């Protein structure tokens, strides 16, 4: 049960954006391939005012900020 | 007696890396001086126009998915907007003797592999196959999308002694036929001269000029570098193309797969034009696979029959067969 | 039967990057000497004028933003201050052989695509398609920006047959319409060329010269690039214009945007008007999609019924289909 919400772009970058779900009382950022759904990395969040906190803080203006995203999302987190 | 298991049939008429100039045509006959065309780069915004599931994907999802652009960026390669000729010159080395190789375990097969190859130089020396190859060379086959489009194609094979010429001929690629194969005076010459230097008679060295009116600005299509791009690292480019130092250029690979197009006489079909010779003999963008190794007519079966069981097909399958080791590769897994 | 899972189709009206350049308006007779616009650059010191959060309409927060830098640095083309008009050229190659897959699987998909193909142009010939490609080259759609508020507009089109132009044509690009489709003598003797090029009878190669009287120093629009501001050394230029060698540029791909502007039966209405060709039409500019694959009027699901089950849809959904195959794409799962 992950009620797809928005993308987190007005464009796509390569046929690939961050989609966003609700799973939950948490909230989802997959890093998605938008024809047909194959996820690379996703991360866990719990609410939407300090997803948008972490993504206003990112580094860049747009498509270059989503990029940003994608690269930080995109490599497995440390243990 | 049994036959070798690690064979390695070797590269034979290797062609050069294509490379590409534009300039004007009818003063292409004193041009050696073009500049050379440059792979330039361009941004894109597009649409998702590539088909969608109704299954275990939201109506939400697709409305979102098909109303947002997507900005990829992609290399491309034009001829400049006074110039309406695409030059492409490359060199092909004709060695001679591709029977033998040079990986053998077993001495009995390959001094046998040496009298069927010796028998073949004896009875008839290389001749159809020198035809398909040298009318190949007078259509545009290494010209690949840049053919369809053209008005006037024209294929120049100058052959190499010394600094020096020895033979220019003069082919019209447009008025010689694609898929019907036929045979004329030049293309006699150039076919019997190949056919001395396919049967170890010595060295030929050949440089072949084309030129193609497209029209000025036009695009070209140089070959496209390729990566894997399975999972993670995927990147903001697309479409990346091949070069060399400052030039743009078509692989090895690609124009010597032009250059062997032969075979008419694959089981599947006959009369939608030649396909790929190889073992397993199938074209890649089709998929289909054909010549199926079920029947006796593989190289791999069918040499295991005719160098063992010492019989024969029809004499076009030999012909097949001598293609397969003047291409080279790998016989046995 | 069931269709391939890979189709493809390369492009026909395959258009080249235009080159624009000014000048003066009643010498646009002579004017293959036109110097350039280049692309120069600016600085620009912005404002606060987007939607506030409303948690941050605070004095202080405004008093804090508006006393906050917001220099930026763009690019701009401009015509000299001399020069009232704008030159723009590009040729264009009509193919033909406009139903044939340049890849496919299915053996038996393949050939019921090309009767299927060929019904359709036995039925009726590409003259209603090529009568709105024509209308698209005589008005001035693939100046986009630049007709909209301009004094006069004028169409030359030339026809190449050699070095020499054959047929020409002059136009009126603000008479003819742009919200419907009519008929001219030029027009369809235009039309006709177009739809000899693509029925395979014949090599087309046009160039096309739009001249758009605008004013003095006013602000030119070629194509804007994709670039990514990111995190490096005090910011860069945030607004990138295509060029080439010391010319603005409009890419290829709009301008082939700009001639396939012909679709008027998406189901929503006429009150808007032609919208581009595209499988699942959309018109990502106004983040709607036409032409939703959940009516019955999407481009896959024409093609599956058309070809597979053999039932025909309507006429003018039939050259929707038609034109989406003259477009090219990737088709197939």
């Amino acid at each position: 049960s992950m009620k797809f919400i928005k993308y987190l772009s007005t464009a796509h970058l390569n046929y690939m954006n961050i989609a966003v779900y609700e799973n939950g009382s948490k909230i989802k950022a997959r890093v998605e391939n938008v024809v047909n759904g194959k996820s690379v990395g996703a991360r866990d969040f719990d609410s939407t005012e300090q997803l948008e906190s972490w993504f206003y803080g990112l580094p860049g203006s747009g498509l270059g900020r989503i990029e940003n995203a994608m690269n930080e999302i995109s490599r497995r987190e440390n243990p | 007696l049994s036959t070798a298991s690690v064979l390695a049939f070797e590269r034979k008429l290797d062609p050069s890396d294509a490379l590409m100039s534009a300039g004007a045509w009818a003063q292409r006959d004193a041009s050696q001086e073009w500049p050379a065309v440059t792979v330039r780069e361009k941004s894109v915004r597009g649409t998702i126009s590539n088909r969608l599931k109704t299954k275990d994907r939201d109506p939400a999802k697709l409305d979102a998915s098909i109303q947002s652009p997507n900005l990829q960026t992609v290399d491309v390669a034009n001829l400049p907007s006074d110039a309406d000729t695409l030059k492409v010159r490359f060199t092909l080395r004709v060695l001679g003797g591709a029977g033998t190789p040079s990986a053998c375990n077993d001495a009995a097969y390959r001094d046998k592999l040496l009298q069927t190859v010796a028998t073949y130089v004896n009875d008839q020396g290389f001749a159809e196959l020198a035809r398909r190859y040298a009318h190949n060379l007078a259509n545009a086959r290494f010209l690949w999308r840049n053919r369809v489009g053209a008005e006037a194609v024209e294929v120049r094979i100058n052959h190499i002694r010394q600094g020096e010429v020895a033979r220019a001929w003069r082919f019209d690629a447009l008025a010689i036929g694609l898929r019907d194969f036929k045979a004329d005076a030049e293309l006699d010459a150039l076919a019997e001269l190949i056919a001395s230097g396919l049967s170890g008679s010595g060295h030929v060295l050949l440089e072949v000029v084309a030129f193609a009116r497209i029209g000025d600005g036009q695009e070209v299509f140089p070959s496209q570098e390729l990566i894997l791009d399975k999972g993670d690292k995927k990147g903001q480019k697309s479409k990346t193309l091949y070069s060399v130092r400052d030039a743009a250029a078509i692989h090895s690979q690609k124009i010597g797969n032009a250059l062997r197009t032969i075979d008419t006489w694959y089981p599947d079909e006959d009369g939608l034009g030649p396909i790929a010779v190889e073992p397993y003999g199938s074209v890649t963008s089709q998929g289909k696979a054909y010549r199926q190794p079920k029947q006796k007519l593989d190289f791999y079966t069918l040499l295991d029959n005719w160098v063992l069981r010492d019989e024969a097909p029809a004499v076009e399958q030999q012909h097949y067969v001598i293609a397969n080791l003047i291409r080279g590769g790998v016989f046995g897994e």
